[PDB]
RNA sequence: CCGAUAACGAACGAGACUCUGGCAUGCUAACUAGUUACGCGACCCCCGAGCGGUCGGCGUCCCCCAACUUCUUAGAGGGACAAGUGGCGUUCAGCCACCCGAGAUUGAGCAAUAACAGGUCUGUGAUGCCCUUAGAUGUCCGGGGCUGCACGCGCGCUACACUGACUGGCUCAGCGUGUGCCUACCCUACGCCGGCAGGCGCGGGUAACCCGUUGAACCCCAUUCGUGAUGGGGAUCGGGGAUUGCAAUUAUUCCCCAUGAACGAGGAAUUCCCAGUAAGUGCGGGUCAUAAGCUUGCGUUGAUUAAGUCCCUGCCCUUUGUACACACCGCC
């Protein structure tokens, strides 16, 4: 329990992970993806709205403090 | 709790019951007006305390021999 | 019919055991559109029971100086959490909460004043009112403990706390303290 | 056809926030401070505003126009005064413009769901005493 | 289908009017807009480069609600909160000259004039646009 | 002091009053100060009505 | 798009006599320079016309040196006369703004100037005591025990 | 070899105990048998009618 | 308080009382408060409504040329008294639950005999005694001091962060003050200069007339921050500018730009508190030429546990023991 040393900028080794199964679970949030990919969290928010623009991620809340995403409609 | 009456209010209640029995009944609202003209009660919060006990003793006086 | 936060009606929720039935207020009469009411519930002993449990969690969720009158921040945190738990599990958020309350309340405790055994001496079981109150307090504290110095937020912390509590996995703070309180109470029988 | 003298102004007050509701005959319209009800700042507590209309339905509000002005209190005290004003003006309108049996079957649902709709909250405040910082808090004392 | 500014969201209304002043380049802007703060109490400069186009948009909405505003009325409306570090926080007013130059700039667009008494108010010319913009944002928000 | 206070307290009751109380304190007799209270009749102290029921000097 | 890290991304830079972190935002990364504060940094980036949203590490070399000389010379680049540090210089009267270790040795020069003239502020400085007239009854004990 | 958790419904509130009042003592009757009744010490607010959990059969019964 | 009762008849304190808050669409009212209606307008709707909608824009005591008090204000009054039902009880005093009720315990103020070697002679042209009284302990002026620091304690403010900081937008209070006999010193709208503190010209207010519809903070709504002693925190210190005064150094205060110290929730202990309570959060008044981290009040948001106990700390009544009576901090 010393530091997080999260990556402020995407590397390709995790960018492909972003593009494969990051939009695959219901509780995709900036915080959850931040600790899952070891990314900063500001980068998590900025890139999450990029997948929002690509339209493969559905939003419900859009709150200044608690924004909630989810995967597409499956089934 | 904490609503026990005083010797002041009770004594006046005994006084007026056995002096003005025919002019009193079992209504708090009627009797509080009855006490206005025979008794000079300096407090609005005291005149309804006397009459509240007066109806109390009148409920009992229709059943038992009160000391008054 | 009531559609708390526009959805999640209280007609399809239940309590699995009759001990908590009288004091859980997800009833249709005790159903509210919004968990906020300055209804003077705490004017008398046992008069807080009919207050809706969602509102009870709302009141309980503000602590630690920075959060003492702030109810608007609390309601927005709880509402966002409810949508989160409904998303992550697929059932009624109130049904998940009620399962958590049942599973988190400790069935026993212990208290003595003299030379105690380990912490207390005599084991004394609790009332259903203490079952509810300890449950809500445990859940709220578990959320605050998790998000103190990290990137997770409170609506997430309350979400995972209810998820782990409503099932039982020895990872929720609430059931972790329930294990300790019951183990020590058995040791102090 | 265009009848005058059909107006009841019934108030609602909560935590120093006095609210005046103007009830009138006409189209179903709700407006407070010259603004629509849905266009209001506390979206967190918007359902408090929508509470009475959700209980009674817009069918009863069709012949009713509501114009509320509030000039006191705080934010949510203003809201609680507003919703009290809306219900209290409506039941009084049905009390003196139709038979009060209709007033009863509209009062029963409101009073069983929330007493604050038609009963004001008597609690206001308490004076701060010179032994502490608050009305009942006392300043921390020391012995050594 | 009548539209009033009080019938729409004010936060989105000022967002729309900020861009409306942005595209119509008839608004005078001083050279120190990039440098100074908006208030004596505010620690940091605003993030938006078009903060002048938002302040001017907002005060037009304020003058819709109630006229007669002056420099003192503006700086009290825009007053914030000075945390003062270790000292307890105190309510502090905004910048006098920032609001003064904004209101002076609204004559360059001809929508604010001084009243017969103190303070100033919207012209009917400006009131025309303040409702027209309300109509367009109301339809866009609705649909 | 006591002889004078007796004449005063008697005279007050002579003129007509419900009660009276006099307190004289200071360096009476020796060095140690003492207080003498001659009180008679009725004398209330508590509540609002004491404001207009007493003459205090 | 929040694209991947550029090839010429320096995770640490080297400006004047300090190093800054390129991982944090450029607006608050140049505040790591001794003498450059928050408000001074956010105005020289407005003057330099750089994109604020980027991080510090992806600044091009010409962007970096252009910003550096902007902050080095404030007078000829519209930086206000009331925005500097050594305004109305004690030594040579000029309105300068120093943002390096030269600030430290200039501060030392002023400090030893007060002690050389044995002013009250200088003598208190030489004794390690307070100068702003604040009480020494109950505070400042951490620097002593 | 073990006993499962039962529930019992209170019949009366007898009196406080614990030398601080932090516990109550109430007579209860079993929900598995109406003719079976004991008295137990339970913490927190308890009234008539309510039903409480019971992790053990017989613990303590003293007359105050 | 009922009851018994060698006591009867009393008295003070408690109660009672006054003030404050909670309902009075009942009465009186109001250009130093407004509200409805009507008419000018200003703008939007216009395909077309047209009593369409909004305006703190103007009006109808600009005296015959609309009404009313519902909201505001303040007077007269009313209203709650354990009143009603049930249960407990000597069925007395009274106790509990419930209906109807704004209210079924609103907070204070006042407050007994007696006593303390408790505090004030630095509140007084309250005061005894003692001291001093011209080289003065009188009294005036100049300067310094009351702030001074290896340390210990108490009352507090700011924090330790994301239930947050910053940036912008939205947007709701009530207490209460305001120009002076001495005594000079008010609160401030509006406009202009400056980035800011500030500066200048102009008004209003001796006040429900003006500041002021007190556009407060918290909070809400979006952006950035991203778990780092980081944009949390702003201690210490430098440079510059103004305001009050005769005087700002030992920085009066305020403003800007500079470094960014500990602090990652605090050991032994302990304070306050049961509902509009705590806490958050600002705003008034006192002090003031200049000013608040203090204090006195007001307002906003607003909970958790408890409707018990004598465990600790104490308190009251009765019995009891005493070698105590300066009263167990005793005596021995
Ligand atoms: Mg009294
Ligand atoms: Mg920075």
């Amino acid at each position: 329990r010393d530091k997080l040393n999260n990556l402020v900028l995407f590397d390709k080794a995790t960018y492909d992970k972003l593009c494969k199964e990051v939009p695959n679970y219901k509780l995709i949030t900036p915080a959850v993806v931040s600790e899952r990919l070891k990314i900063r969290g500001s980068l998590a928010r900025a890139a999450l709205q990029e997948l929002l623009s690509k339209g493969l991620i559905k939003l419900v809340s859009k709150h200044r403090a608690q924004v909630i995403y989810t995967r597409n409609t499956k089934g | 709790m904490g609503r026990v009456r005083t010797k002041t209010v009770k004594k006046a209640a005994r006084v007026i019951i056995e002096k003005y029995y025919t002019r009193l009944g079992n209504d708090f609202h009627t009797n509080k007006r009855v006490c206005e003209e025979i008794a000079i009660i300096p407090s609005k919060k005291l005149r309804n305390k006397i009459a509240g006990y007066v109806t109390h003793l009148m409920k009992r006086i229709q059943r038992g021999p009160v000391r008054g | 019919d009531i559609k708390l936060f526009g959805k999640w009606s209280t007609d399809d929720v239940q309590i699995n055991d009759i001990s908590l039935q009288d004091y859980i207020a997800v009833k249709e009469k005790y159903a509210k559109y919004l968990p906020h009411s300055a209804g003077r519930y705490a004017a008398k002993r046992f008069r807080k029971a009919q207050c809706p449990i969602v509102e009870r969690l709302t009141n309980s969720m503000m602590m630690h100086g920075r959060n003492n009158g702030k109810k608007l921040m609390t309601v927005r945190i709880v509402k966002h959490a409810f949508e989160i738990i409904h998303l992550l599990t697929g059932e009624n958020p109130l049904q998940v909460l009620v399962n958590a309350i049942i599973n988190s309340g400790p069935r026993e405790d212990s208290t003595r004043i003299g030379r105690a055994g380990t912490v207390r001496r005599q084991a004394v079981d609790v009332s259903p009112l203490r079952r509810v109150n300890q449950a809500i307090w445990l859940l709220c504290t578990g959320a605050r403990e998790a998000a103190f110095r990290n990137i997770k937020t409170i609506a997430e912390c309350l979400a995972d706390e209810l998820i782990n509590a409503a099932k039982g996995s020895s990872n929720s703070y609430a059931i972790k303290k329930k294990d300790e309180l019951e183990r020590v109470a058995k040791s102090n029988r | 056809s265009k009848g005058p003298l059909q107006s009841v102004q019934v108030f609602g007050r909560k935590k120093t926030a006095t609210a005046v509701a103007h009830c009138k005959r006409g189209n179903g319209l709700i407006k407070v401070n010259g603004r629509p009800l849905e266009m209001i700042e506390p979206r967190t507590l918007q359902y408090k505003l929508l509470e009475p209309v959700l209980l009674l339905g817009k069918e009863r509000f069709a012949g009713v126009d509501i114009r509320v002005r509030v000039k006191g209190g705080g934010h949510v005290a203003q809201i609680y005064a507003i919703r009290q004003s809306i219900s209290k003006a409506l039941v009084a309108y049905y009390q003196k413009y139709v038979d009060e049996a209709s007033k009863k079957e509209i009062k029963d649902i409101l009073i069983q769901y929330d007493r604050t709709l038609l009963v004001a909250d008597p609690r206001r405040c308490e004076s701060k005493k010179f032994g502490g910082p608050g009305a009942r808090a006392r300043y921390q004392k020391s012995y050594r | 289908p009548g539209v009033t500014v009080k019938d729409v969201n004010q936060q989105e209304f000022v967002r729309a009017l900020a861009a409306f002043l942005k595209k119509s380049g008839k608004l005078k802007v001083p050279e120190w807009v990039d440098t100074v703060k908006l208030a004596k109490h505010k620690e940091l400069a605003p993030y938006d480069e078009n903060w002048f186009y938002t302040r001017a948009a907002s005060t037009a909405r304020h003058l819709y609600l109630r006229g007669g505003a002056g420099v003192g009325s503006m700086t009290k409306i825009y007053g914030g909160r000075q945390r003062n570090g270790v000292m307890p926080s105190h309510f502090s007013r905004g910048s006098k000259s920032v609001a003064r130059r904004v209101l002076q700039a609204l004559e360059g667009l001809k929508m604010v004039e001084k009243d017969q008494d103190g303070g100033r108010k919207l012209t009917p010319q400006g009131q025309r646009d303040l409702d027209r913009i309300a109509g367009q944002v109301a339809a866009a928000n609705k649909k | 002091v006591r002889r004078a206070c007796y004449g005063v307290l008697r005279f007050i009751m002579e003129s007509g009053a419900k009660g009276c109380e006099v307190v004289v304190s200071g360096k009476l007799r020796g060095q140690r100060a003492k207080s003498m209270k001659f009180v008679d009749g009725l004398m209330i102290h508590s509540g609002d009505p004491v404001n207009y029921y007493v003459d205090t000097a | 798009m929040s694209l991947v890290i550029p090839e010429k991304f320096q995770h640490i830079l080297r400006v004047l006599n300090t190093n800054i972190d390129g991982r944090r935002k450029i607006a608050f990364a140049i505040t790591a320079i001794k003498g450059v504060g928050r408000r001074y940094a956010h105005v020289v980036l407005r003057k330099a016309d750089i994109d604020l949203t980027k991080r510090a590490g992806e600044l091009t070399e010409d962007e970096v040196e252009r910003v550096i000389t902007i902050m080095q010379n404030p007078r000829q680049y519209k930086i206000p006369d009331w925005f500097l540090n050594r305004q109305k210089d004690v030594k040579d009267g000029k309105y300068s703004q120093v943002l390096a270790n030269g600030l430290d040795n200039k501060l030392r020069e002023d400090l030893e100037r007060l002690k050389k003239i044995r002013a009250h502020r200088g003598l208190r400085h030489f004794w390690g005591l307070r100068v702003r007239g604040q009480h020494t009854k109950t505070t400042g004990r951490r620097g002593r025990t | 070899r073990v006993q499962p958790i039962k529930l019992a419904r209170v019949t009366k509130v007898l009196g406080r105990t614990g030398s601080q009042g932090q516990c109550t003592q109430v007579r209860v009757e079993f929900m598995d048998d109406t003719s079976r009744s004991i008295i137990r010490n339970v913490k927190g607010p308890v009234r008539e009618g309510d039903v409480l959990t019971l992790l053990e059969s017989e613990r303590e019964a003293r007359r105050l």
